[PDB]
């Protein structure tokens, strides 16, 4: 199935402000 | 006798609660028919990588025999009553529900209660439903709307449970254990996270009694939902061999509870939906639609505001010729831009009226209303009177549409999904530069 | 097929001055555009020569 | 009378000498384009022809025999009905968008 | 369609009703 | 909170019901379906369905679309073989504006040459989309196979006519079939005095007006779908005959479709009949169509291409069982409960009720409350059901199929 | 009605008029402190 | 053709020394020029329109 596409890990390229998969990125949106 | 007034007269929704915590809600009318069901805060969002698709697997087994009515006895009883038994799984919600005669409601409620609690889950039936799901997955892979939207979620909430498909990865469907379905049901189907909802000819009192009688054994003794991180991102499955391109695009939305959803739905209604069967064509009210009709930019499109707990997907999906993707994207973004910066009073009045009509006319007959009750208690923690909706819509004006749309759209990063002959689908950077205007 | 219609440079010249659909009935008053072009070329050449000496 | 002047003017104008009717000479903006586009086969081909004729005469610096000139009395406004309605429609969409 | 489950409910028993609209897709 | 019904001198039925709901919904129903086309104007009613926002005497093409959208509106047009129905929904405060539109579109369309010309390719689009659902193939052919005249006509214009329906033809169709005599003005969420008023002034269209002859036939469509659709029908009974109710019950005995998601259909004669031998993707359902002056009854299969012989036979046999006696009261009780339940559910909505009330207004001339209907369903004898089944097996057959028909039988192969 | 219910370019063209004023004054070179206020 | 002749006149005037009568011929020619372009030929267009029943 297509349902077994998972999006690769981007941890390496992410801004530190957007690393936490359990936090809103909207907190940091004005900053970024 | 006006619309205003009519709103006041709409029947009251009633809610009560058992000691185990299960809520019971109902709307009463003078119909001979009814609809009644169990809504559950469970779905793919509550699943880990390991158990993803369990909610879905359970839905295949939901109606295939209880301990009390083994094998096909369940469906036999339903068929012979003339009653209608259905189910569904979202990322956040599960529902089972029966449409029947008002006269059979007590028996209906008994059947529901039997389904959710004493679901037999036989080893040999599980093996049957295994291949069924596998094949359903095959069929899904040939629905481009399905695939693109799944993708939108996959990239939009990458690295979370919101990224997960409802149906689960093929790996999990092949491996998911009877034990695992047990874990899942035991963990999630718990009374404070369930609602018994119903509409038609019925007495709220009587529903509540029946609830107490059949459901009270249900446990209420915590899986709560981590925030889900949204990410500006693009997923592109280029497959030139398909004959039309599907694109879905969305910004992070507010989530179920926020009052912005009203103003946002006004704005969405301004922009609208279009299909090449739509009679309106060039004369249509929406600029997106008139332009898309006039210039054959696409077959179809819809705006959406998908709502989850404390997040969402706000945007649009279009299907179009392999050569119109860019032109489509340009006009669409131009619409968002226009609403953010310059939305007119008149068109907002129109958007109001669309959403007004949508809400009234959607809630028609027993099933839509039963769902509204059920989901509402899961999402807003209560049912929202029609007359309340109306006074929140009445609040919205030009300024409000501008102001709210800017919050979510203007200079924010979208999530993008395309599938098909998407060779021309604008580069992500170009898409992002399209989320603001140098002139403003 | 035919060079005048294909070649990137010839195409332009063809489209501009050979196969351009002109009205049947333009008068002598439509001569002036071409003539202005000539005037312009004329000045540049004569000009260039003068400027080798001035 | 007014009509005495109008008739003199018509002959002065002189489009009649090429076998054109008044409506043939209207400058084509978007409204006019559309009115033409709504013309029925008869009326459209007729116009096509009258203009072919006039253009070919313009080329030759020639006119028709007087016998063949478009008569003031016989010149029907073939286009007005089509055009009046194209314009009514436009005015409507304008109104609406305010 | 690749399974009885999905296939079922296709067998027709409605003589057909064509419906086309102004601002709702045809069916 | 009661349905009010009146008939004018001139034959126009009016039904309303003030339910004081926030939404109002008006239908103008018309004996103007595809059956009323002849071999010369085939497809005209299709174009006419597609044409509802063309310019009228009263409002421009622009004004219809903008005006209705202004207020959150909906204008919509449905056809069967026998009727057409123009429906407007809105908020109750604006029915005035929508009635104005409804009356324009039905009472005074202009069908201008250029607009009609322009709408022509839509015929192909709407048709092309429709024919995506392969049920439409089979069912339209089926009607064509079964009849020689009216009910034979498809609802979607035939190809040879796309481009070629004229203004004059549209005009004739409206002038000849949209007459006071052949209309029903139905109204949920509005006052009946006001509907009478409207209809008296605005629907005063002077009455400007063959039995469908079932012959029986067979139409095959070769492609390579690898799933074969087939319908097999015999002449049935017209609406309003008690025979009609007999067939309806037989339909629900044999099984007309699923009551459970992912259902096994333990209770469907047909389904279990096929499934006792063929254990792979298939679907089967009783087909029942009842019209003014005729009806089709039978079953529809969707089978593997290779299996169609085996499936169609298995299905036909099941009906022969009923016809030769084998029907318990358990079974017929189940059937009636289904039909009774399904009827009441089909009128749960605004949509469904309006369609029922308008439907009946044309077909009889009256309203039958749901209670009376249920009595008529209860009033059917197991003997009547066995008779209906008998009627099918013995009656002259019409068939239509489509798919890879290699192993699909002809009628005369039983 | 709907144009006039525009006039949302009035506060944006206010900010563009200051860009035009301040822009011509920068490119061309007293009562602004520090910058040129102290030649 | 009035405008054309006027421009011939404006040219004559411009080649002449600033004395009577040329000062006044020039003033008139200057008025006539702008008058023709901004008022007279617009008007004429319109008069012609009325002469043609549009
Ligand atoms: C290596 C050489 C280096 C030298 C370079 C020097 C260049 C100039 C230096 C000064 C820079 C200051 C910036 C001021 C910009 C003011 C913006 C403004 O309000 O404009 C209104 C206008 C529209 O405003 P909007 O509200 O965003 O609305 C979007 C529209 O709906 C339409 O949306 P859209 O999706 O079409 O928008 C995409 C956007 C993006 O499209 C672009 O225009 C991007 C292309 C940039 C090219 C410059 C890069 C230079 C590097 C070398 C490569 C050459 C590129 C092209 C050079 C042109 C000449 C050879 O284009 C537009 O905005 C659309 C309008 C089309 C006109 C612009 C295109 C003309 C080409 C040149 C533009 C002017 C540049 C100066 C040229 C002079 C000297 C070179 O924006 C622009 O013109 C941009
Ligand atoms: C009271 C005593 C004192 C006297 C003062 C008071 C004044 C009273 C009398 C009124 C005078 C003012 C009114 C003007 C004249 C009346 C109306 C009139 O002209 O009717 C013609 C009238 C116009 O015909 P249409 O069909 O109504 O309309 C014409 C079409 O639009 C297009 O026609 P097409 O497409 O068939 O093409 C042919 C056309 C082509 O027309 C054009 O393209 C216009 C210009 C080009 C001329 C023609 C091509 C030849 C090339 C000429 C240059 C080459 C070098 C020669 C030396 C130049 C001379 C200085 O040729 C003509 O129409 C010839 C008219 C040219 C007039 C030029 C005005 C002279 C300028 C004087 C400025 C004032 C300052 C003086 C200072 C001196 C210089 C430093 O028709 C005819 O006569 C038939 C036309 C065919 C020509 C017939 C045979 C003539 C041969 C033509 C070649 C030579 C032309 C002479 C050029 C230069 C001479 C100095
Ligand atoms: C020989 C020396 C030249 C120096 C000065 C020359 C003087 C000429 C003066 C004036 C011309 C006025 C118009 C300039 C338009 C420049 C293009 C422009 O505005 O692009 C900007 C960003 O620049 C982008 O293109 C985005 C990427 C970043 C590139 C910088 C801007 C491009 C040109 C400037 C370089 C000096 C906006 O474009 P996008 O980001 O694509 O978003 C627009 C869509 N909403
Ligand atoms: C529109 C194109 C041109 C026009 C209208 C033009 C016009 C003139 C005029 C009026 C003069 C004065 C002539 C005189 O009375 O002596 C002149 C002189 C001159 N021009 Fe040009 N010129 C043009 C193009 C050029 C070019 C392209 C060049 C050189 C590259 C050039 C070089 C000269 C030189 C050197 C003189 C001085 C010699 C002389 O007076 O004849 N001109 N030009
Ligand atoms: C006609 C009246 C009888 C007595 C005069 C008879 C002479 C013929 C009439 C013109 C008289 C000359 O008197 C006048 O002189 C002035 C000065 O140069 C010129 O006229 C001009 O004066 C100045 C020139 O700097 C301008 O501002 C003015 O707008 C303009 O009219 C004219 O030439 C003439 O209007
Ligand atoms: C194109 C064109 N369309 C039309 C007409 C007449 O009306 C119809 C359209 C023309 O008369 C012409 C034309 C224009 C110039 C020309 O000869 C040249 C070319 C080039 C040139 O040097 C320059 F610097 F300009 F490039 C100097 C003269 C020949 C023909």
């Amino acid at each position: 199935s297509h349902t077994d596409i998972k999006v690769p890990d981007f941890s390496d390229y992410r801004r530190p402000e957007v690393l936490d998969s359990t936090k809103s990125s909207k907190e940091s949106s004005e900053a970024r | 006798a006006t619309y205003a007034q009519a709103l006041q007269s709409v029947p009251e929704t009633q809610v009560s609660q058992l000691d185990n915590g299960l809520r019971v809600a109902s709307e009463q009318s003078s119909q001979p028919t009814c609809t009644v069901g169990v809504w559950i805060d469970a779905g793919s969002r509550y699943e880990s990588e390991k158990n993803n698709g369990a909610g879905y697997f359970v839905e295949h087994l939901a109606f295939k025999g209880t301990k009390n009515r083994p094998g096909n006895a369940l469906e036999k009883e339903v068929e012979s009553m003339g009653a209608h038994l259905n189910a569904y799984s979202t990322r956040e919600h599960t529902a089972y529900y029966i449409k029947a005669l008002s006269k059979d409601l007590p028996k209906a409620v008994e059947l529901l209660a039997d389904i959710v609690q004493n679901c037999s889950l036989e080893d040999s039936q599980i093996e049957k439903e295994r291949d069924v799901i596998l094949q359903e997955l095959q069929e899904n892979d040939t629905s481009m709307r399905d695939v693109v939207f799944n993708y939108l979620h996959a990239t939009a909430f990458q690295g979370t449970p919101l990224a997960q498909s409802v149906e689960g990865p093929s790996e999990n469907v092949r491996k998911l254990s009877r034990a695992d379905l047990t874990e899942y049901l035991s963990r999630h189907y718990k009374a404070p996270r369930m609602v018994l909802a119903a509409a038609g000819g019925l007495e709220h009192r009587q529903l509540l009694d029946l609830a107490q009688k059949h459901f009270s054994g249900l446990s209420g003794t915590v899986p709560t939902l981590s925030p889900c991180r949204f990410t500006g991102s693009q997923i592109c499955h280029r497959e030139d061999g398909l004959p039309l391109a599907h694109v879905a695009i969305a910004v992070e939305g507010p989530g179920w509870a926020h009052p912005d959803n009203v103003a946002l739905q006004v704005a969405n209604a301004i922009i609208g939906h279009y299909d090449c069967t739509y009679g309106g064509g060039a004369h249509l009210s929406s600029p997106l639609a008139s332009i898309a009709a006039t210039n054959k930019l696409c077959q179809s499109f819809q705006t959406f505001n998908i709502c989850y707990a404390d997040t969402g997907l706000l945007g649009a999906h279009f299907v179009c010729d392999h050569m119109s993707i860019d032109d489509m994207m340009f006009v669409l973004q131009g619409q968002w831009m226009r609403l953010c910066t310059s939305a007119t009073e008149s068109e907002v009045l129109r958007g109001k009226n669309l959403l007004r009509n949508a809400l009234v006319s959607h809630l028609d007959g027993t099933t839509p209303v039963c769902e509204d009750i059920g989901r509402s208690l899961l999402t807003y923690g209560r049912r929202i009177p029609l007359a309340e909706w109306e006074s929140r819509i009445a609040e919205v004006d030009a300024r409000v549409v501008r102001e709210v749309c800017s919050k979510y759209f203007y200079d924010q990063c979208p999530a993008v999904a395309g599938f098909g002959p998407i060779e021309q689908l604008p580069d992500y950077n170009r898409i992002r530069s399209g989320m603001f205007w140098l002139r403003f | 097929t035919n060079i005048r219609k294909s070649h990137p440079l010839m195409k332009i010249v063809n489209n501009a001055f050979i196969d351009l659909p002109a009205p049947s009935n333009i008068s002598s008053w439509w001569n002036f555009g071409s003539l202005l072009g000539i005037c312009l070329i004329l000045q540049i050449l004569t000009g260039l020569f003068l400027a080798m000496h001035y | 009378w007014l009509e005495g002047i109008r008739k003199w003017y018509y002959n002065a104008a002189g489009f009649n000498k090429l076998g054109l009717m008044r409506d043939d000479t209207i400058h084509e903006n978007d409204d006019v384009k559309e009115a033409i586009r709504r013309l029925p086969e008869n009326l459209y081909n007729d116009r096509v022809f009258r203009i072919k004729r006039a253009l070919d005469l313009s080329m030759r610096q020639q006119i028709l025999p007087k016998e063949q000139w478009t008569k003031y009395e016989e010149d029907k406004s073939y286009l007005e009905p089509y055009l009046k309605e194209v314009i009514r429609e436009r005015k409507e969409r304008e109104e609406w968008a305010k | 369609v690749l399974c009885r489950e999905s296939l079922r409910g296709q067998a027709a028993g409605r003589p057909l009703v064509a419906s086309v609209s102004l601002n709702v897709p045809a069916s | 909170q009661d349905l009010e019904f009146t008939r004018l001198p001139n034959g126009l039925v009016i039904a309303s019901l003030e339910n004081y709901a926030p939404a109002s919904r008006i239908g103008l129903f018309i004996k103007a379906g595809s059956r009323y086309e002849n071999s010369n104007n085939l497809g005209t009613s299709h174009l006419l369905r597609l044409a509802s926002s063309l310019t009228t005497k009263g409002a421009s093409s622009f004004k219809i679309t903008r005006g209705i959208e202004a207020v959150g509106g909906k204008l919509s047009v449905t056809s069967t073989r026998e009727n057409m129905a123009y429906t407007v929904e809105c908020l109750r405060d604006d029915v005035d504006i929508l009635m104005e539109f409804l009356l324009n579109v039905t009472t005074a369309p202009e069908f201008r040459r250029w607009e009609v010309a322009a709408l022509q390719p839509q015929l192909r689009i709407d048709k092309a989309v429709a024919l995506q659902n392969p049920q439409a193939h089979v069912i339209e052919n089926l009607h064509a196979a079964a009849y020689r005249n009216a009910l034979a006509n498809s609802l979607y214009c035939p190809d040879y006519r796309i481009g070629k329906v004229t203004p004059v033809e549209l005009h004739d169709y409206v002038q000849n079939h949209f007459t006071s005599a052949r209309m029903a003005l139905i109204g949920l969420g509005v006052s009946h005095p006001v509907l009478k008023q409207v209809a008296e002034q605005f629907l005063n269209i002077r009455g400007g007006l063959a039995k469908a002859k079932y012959h029986g036939g067979e139409i095959r469509e070769q492609n390579g779908d690898s799933l074969v659709h087939a319908a097999l029908v015999a002449e049935s009974a017209a609406i309003g005959s008690a025979e009609a109710n007999a067939f309806s019950v037989l339909q629900h005995v044999l099984g007309a479709g699923p009551h459970v998601k992912r259902g096994s259909n333990a209770t469907s004669s047909l389904y279990q009949a096929v499934a006792k031998g063929v254990h792979q993707p298939f679907d089967v359902s009783a087909f029942n169509a009842s019209y003014s002056d005729s009806g089709l009854f039978g079953f529809y299969t969707i089978s593997q291409a290779a299996s169609a012989g085996d499936v169609i036979k298995a299905a036909y046999n099941q009906v022969k069982t009923i016809a030769q006696g084998n029907l318990s009261n358990p079974d017929v009780q189940a059937a009636k409960n289904k039909l009774k339940a399904g009827y009441l559910m089909s009128v749960e909505s605004s949509e469904g009720f309006l369609d029922e009330v308008g439907s009946q207004a044309l077909a009889a001339g009256s309203y039958t409350p749901p209670s009376t209907v249920l009595q008529q369903i209860d009033a059917v004898a197991d003997a009547d059901v066995i008779n209906a089944a008998k009627k099918f097996v013995s009656g002259r057959k019409s068939m239509a199929a489509s798919g890879n028909l290699g192993h699909t039988p002809f009628i005369d192969e039983l | 009605r709907y144009r006039q219910l525009a006039r949302n370019w009035v506060p944006t063209a206010s900010l563009w008029g200051a860009v035009g004023a301040v822009g011509l004054v920068w490119a061309t070179d007293d009562w602004v402190p520090y910058i040129n206020g102290k030649f | 053709w009035a405008l054309v002749a006027d421009l011939l006149t404006l040219t004559w005037i411009g080649g002449q020394p600033v004395e009577h009568p040329y000062i006044t011929i020039g003033q008139l020619a200057s008025v006539l020029y702008f008058l023709l372009i901004l008022v007279l030929m617009p008007t004429a267009g319109t008069i012609e329109n009325k002469l043609l029943k549009w």
